[PDB]
């Protein structure tokens, strides 16, 4: 069931720092989208001094041209910034946010809307429940919310939390043809780091955004968790594993506190 | 001025593809607005060419679209040649929401013709 | 007294910064028109010209509840400065300080100086006007680059899908020109502003929308300090060394030479709320 | 004068909009005040039209209200059509506010006649 | 003597320049007459052509307001000017004028000579008139622009959305035709005077609506000075290296070509009030 | 007479204004004001029976009231459109510092009746 507890107010002050994560893919395939289907023009030759367009390609329209000037064929562009590839901060809160409410027993689905599309692989790792509804609103009517939504964030009400995206410091970017067409991915030892911030959380919950980051129970070390464009229909694409680079903050004892306060429901990953 | 370049550029655009049974422009809708995106990330007018020369190469800009923009785009500045494909945007955006049909709009040069056509039917 | 009293100006202090955007930045544009080229329907606020310029409306907010934040943490009582509930009201002294307005001016100043936050003497409240004036950036190399975002149903359908939502940011490595102006500012309060200035350069507090996202993380680079006037405003403030009346150098330099003054308002006791 | 013109644009454009589970106008006045802001700051007759044409492509202007405008504002100097452009926005805002029926004033030519009908 | 003598016009200054607005300039007025020319939602005292003109009212306020400013730095007798006078009603001396109004004309004028702030002089307290007078400003490439304030952010809480706003500003770039005039006015009063102007144009006085937010920041681009008539007015005046009389160019040189009268306006001792 | 017209709507629109905290007319004399001084700027019945509609639209004014006035100035000239503003605006300022209950109002229609009412 949910449980409808009062949310806490943003102002009041709790515990505010910045703890900075390690995501390191293990299955050395990942791909996550960004809706573009072209080149991205690597090495973005500016060699049209001398001929500027084959003289505005006077009926030739017979040299490779962008074909050999870069190296970015056709394919399924990841999204990256400023040729750094990225993970969106958005795909890693998402993810966050189905994990707890996959896991915390008195939790609340955020969006359900209808059933389009059937994934019998994620209705069987994870267990569904159809009945659960939704949160409501953050306004004086209903202003008690579900746990998770207290943390994360509500339609109208704030997150205490706020999660950056994630660059890579070291890695090779590839390109698969599955499914006929081609994409782009990661290899493996392909490393992303990235800077989660917590403003005014009570200790309990930074020990369930923890166990929320795959660190189920060890501090020093967290499962293996489905990312990315397929993690259902293939074994080798989706897997990756996260690891703090700082362990700055006492971790193992808030762990121990929220698995003993909420008692959260292990659950393991294909 | 500008104006009358995107008419000419998107009514070239507009013209229904060959060998495809399916009513469709010659231009699927997208390549102008990641024309638009790329120019915006890259900022650079070069860049900007390269990617134009290798959609045409694609088979996704005919040979008169194609020449056009180059034209249009060979001795352009950054923020006029912005301004520029926002109108192209806009025009080609306007022209497929009505549903207007090639043959209705074809020798049409001048942006003022095009409002005409658009207002007298 | 002269931190109150708007009528002689004993000294200037004006910032001018540059903001390079660490992560992408998006600030809406009232997402209810988008009349220049933009990317995405969600257009964000841009100049006639194109110029995606930041509000100064958004610094002001920004810097208003950083200081929020970082006076709830000091234990420090501080008003909210919006809306019906501000500390004048809340000591229901607003009558009082009506009546001294038409009144003698040395009664509302003590009304004004005992009983009132910071927060709200500093940026200004109800019928009172500011010390600091926040001007708008204009960005340097600016770079629009647009994403979409997917709302993925919860076992209810798994992978679902009911709008195709995209949104329109400015590109990390963009460059504004960031320009705080400050008159009659107690040596402790220019501290203070330092202070939320290193909150915000470290990340701890974002600008614009989309925070939860990672939207807003910004650094300072070549940021200069120019203080004209007296050094020392109000006996209540704490002398402080002299660094010079021009301080510019990149933003760890600058931070390192403003730790005085960061100092200073740390080792400060503020009477300005009535105990 | 301009105020017929603008009655007959309002009118035009307040009919209702199909396949709405509400009655509500096929355009909202947030679209007037597009219109109205785009030529205050562009100040270009020629973007203001493309601007109309984008609009109406986008389903957001009813193909007959878009001719309308196309043909008052085909020619016309700046002030004239910032003028025209804030008569269509007050009349929108009378309809808007009195939720009068566009089947009882569909038939209207000229602004003495809305002022006969609101009457 | 000769400053405060109107009967006989000894010398006039025109300063005719155009005005630049490098912020988003909003001036307001009729808030509660919401009845303009069909053209957006908030008057910003335009003509009936739709025109934008910037007050004379305000102009002198403005200037007013600075000068009190200037003068209370530099220790000077000054007071406000609403609801009260320049000694006279303030002081003790005020039914002496008014005696000497009927008869002893030369008494009066020493009245008010030696009982009266500079601004007394230069702008008119109570039944007299200023030495200068402002005109208004006329839009010449005038572009209307609009924003919304409606958001109200996390308010400290939970509350993202309660309250709604929206402004209707000028944009950036539009120029306003300014010209002042003034009679019988001295060296050091003509020095004060491009003191308060350069005040303005260098920013560290704003005039507008919003300042606080930074909207009203403006700056000359040519702005030309003709001066007809004595080159000093009074015994108290410095006498001025003669610049000529058509004095003109861009505002950064413009205020260099000044610097004269600066200089002496500075280097003059005032010997009014006596007090 | 214009006299009673004004009357008229005068009494039409000093009705109380629902849902208030305090008992106020439903139409404020900042609105007359403002009906006057745009009359007079725009110098035109037109483009003024607009702004009437549009602020009727916009609350603040009567329905009655607006239909009154409406019908008033469907066809007026510039000088009797003035002179009828003036008159409405003296008989609401009237009506307004005298404090007068609405209950006993409602059943004049000309000038003399209320007249009478407020000398007894």
């Amino acid at each position: 069931p949910i449980r409808r507890s009062n949310y806490t107010p943003r102002n009041e002050k709790g515990l505010e720092g910045v703890i900075e994560l390690q995501l390191n893919v293990v299955s050395d395939y990942l791909h996550v989208g960004s809706g573009k289907y072209d080149v991205e023009v690597m090495r973005s030759v500016s060699d049209v001094k001398r001929l500027v367009e084959d003289y505005l390609s006077g009926g030739n329209k017979r040299i490779p041209n962008n074909v050999d000037q870069y190296f970015s064929m056709v394919a399924f562009l990841m999204v990256r910034n400023k040729d750094n590839v990225v993970i969106p901060g958005s795909t890693i809160k998402g993810m966050v946010r189905s994990r707890l409410e996959l896991s915390v027993p008195g939790s609340c689905y955020i969006v359900t809307g209808h059933s389009t599309s059937s994934s019998a692989v994620y209705k069987r790792i994870f267990n569904p429940d159809p009945n659960r509804g939704s949160d409501r609103f953050d306004v004086n009517k209903f202003p008690q919310v579900c746990p998770v939504c207290d943390l994360l964030g509500n339609m109208g009400l704030a997150s205490r939390v706020s999660l950056s995206d994630f660059v890579m410091t070291s890695g090779k970017v590839d390109y698969v043809n599955v499914k006929g067409r081609d994409y782009e991915v990661v290899t493996k030892g392909s490393i992303f780091a990235g800077k989660v911030l917590y403003k005014s959380l009570k200790p309990v919950e930074i020990g369930m955004l923890l166990y929320g980051f795959g660190f189920v129970k060890d501090c020093n070390g967290s499962k293996v968790m489905l990312l990315g464009r397929f993690k259902f229909s293939d074994k080798r694409f989706g897997r990756v594993k996260f690891s703090l680079k700082t362990p700055i903050a006492d971790c193992n004892k808030l762990v121990s506190d929220f698995v003993k306060q909420f008692n959260p429901r292990y659950i393991n990953e294909e | 001025d500008l104006l009358d370049i995107a008419t000419r550029i998107a009514i070239s655009a507009i013209k229904p593809k060959p060998k495809s049974n399916k009513p469709e422009p010659y231009v699927d809708s997208s390549t102008i607005n990641s024309l638009l995106s790329f120019l915006q990330s890259r900022r650079n007018v070069n860049e900007l060419l390269l990617y134009i020369m290798r959609q045409a190469g694609r088979d996704e800009i005919d040979e008169e679209t194609g020449k056009l923009l180059l034209a249009s785009l060979k001795d352009r500045e950054l923020k006029d040649a912005v301004n520029l494909l926002g109108y192209v945007k806009w025009v080609y955006d306007t022209l497929t929401g009505l549903k207007v049909n090639y043959n209705n709009v074809k020798g049409v040069k001048t942006f003022k013709e095009l409002v005409n056509i658009l207002s007298k039917v | 007294y002269t931190f109150i009293d708007k009528r002689v100006i004993k000294r200037t202090t004006m910032i001018e910064g540059d903001v390079e955007t660490v992560s992408p930045l998006k600030i809406g544009g009232g997402k209810d028109n988008f009349d220049p080229s933009s990317l995405a329907k969600d257009s964000i606020l841009k100049d006639v010209e194109g110029r995606p310029i930041i509000p100064g409306s958004s610094w002001k907010g920004i810097f208003r509840s950083t200081g929020e934040r970082i006076l709830r943490l000091r234990n420090i009582e501080v008003c909210s400065g919006i809306g019906k509930d501000y500390c004048l009201n809340n000591n229901r002294k607003e009558r009082d300080f009506n009546s001294a307005l038409k009144e003698n001016v040395d009664q509302a100043l003590e009304i004004f100086w005992d009983y009132t936050c910071l927060n709200c003497k500093v940026f200004g409240t109800m019928s009172v006007i500011g010390a600091v004036r926040f001007l708008d950036s204009l960005p340097i190399s600016y770079s629009l680059n647009t994403r979409s975002m997917i709302a993925i149903s919860r076992t209810e359908g798994a992978v679902a899908r009911r709008a195709l939502v995209t949104v329109e940011y400015v590109d990390v490595g963009s460059k504004f020109s960031f320009k705080m102006m400050g008159y009659n500012l107690p040596n402790y309060a220019i501290g203070y502003l330092i202070t939320i200035m290193k909150n915000i350069h470290d990340g701890f507090t974002q600008v614009g929308g989309h925070k939860s996202r990672g939207f807003g993380f910004v650094k300072f680079g070549k940021v200069k300090f120019t203080d004209l006037g007296e050094k020392r405003i109000g006996d209540e403030d704490i002398q402080v060394k002299d660094v010079g009346d021009l301080v510019e150098g990149n933003g760890d330099e600058f931070f390192g030479r403003m730790k005085p003054f960061m100092e200073a308002f740390n080792n400060a006791k503020i009477p300005y709320p009535k105990k």
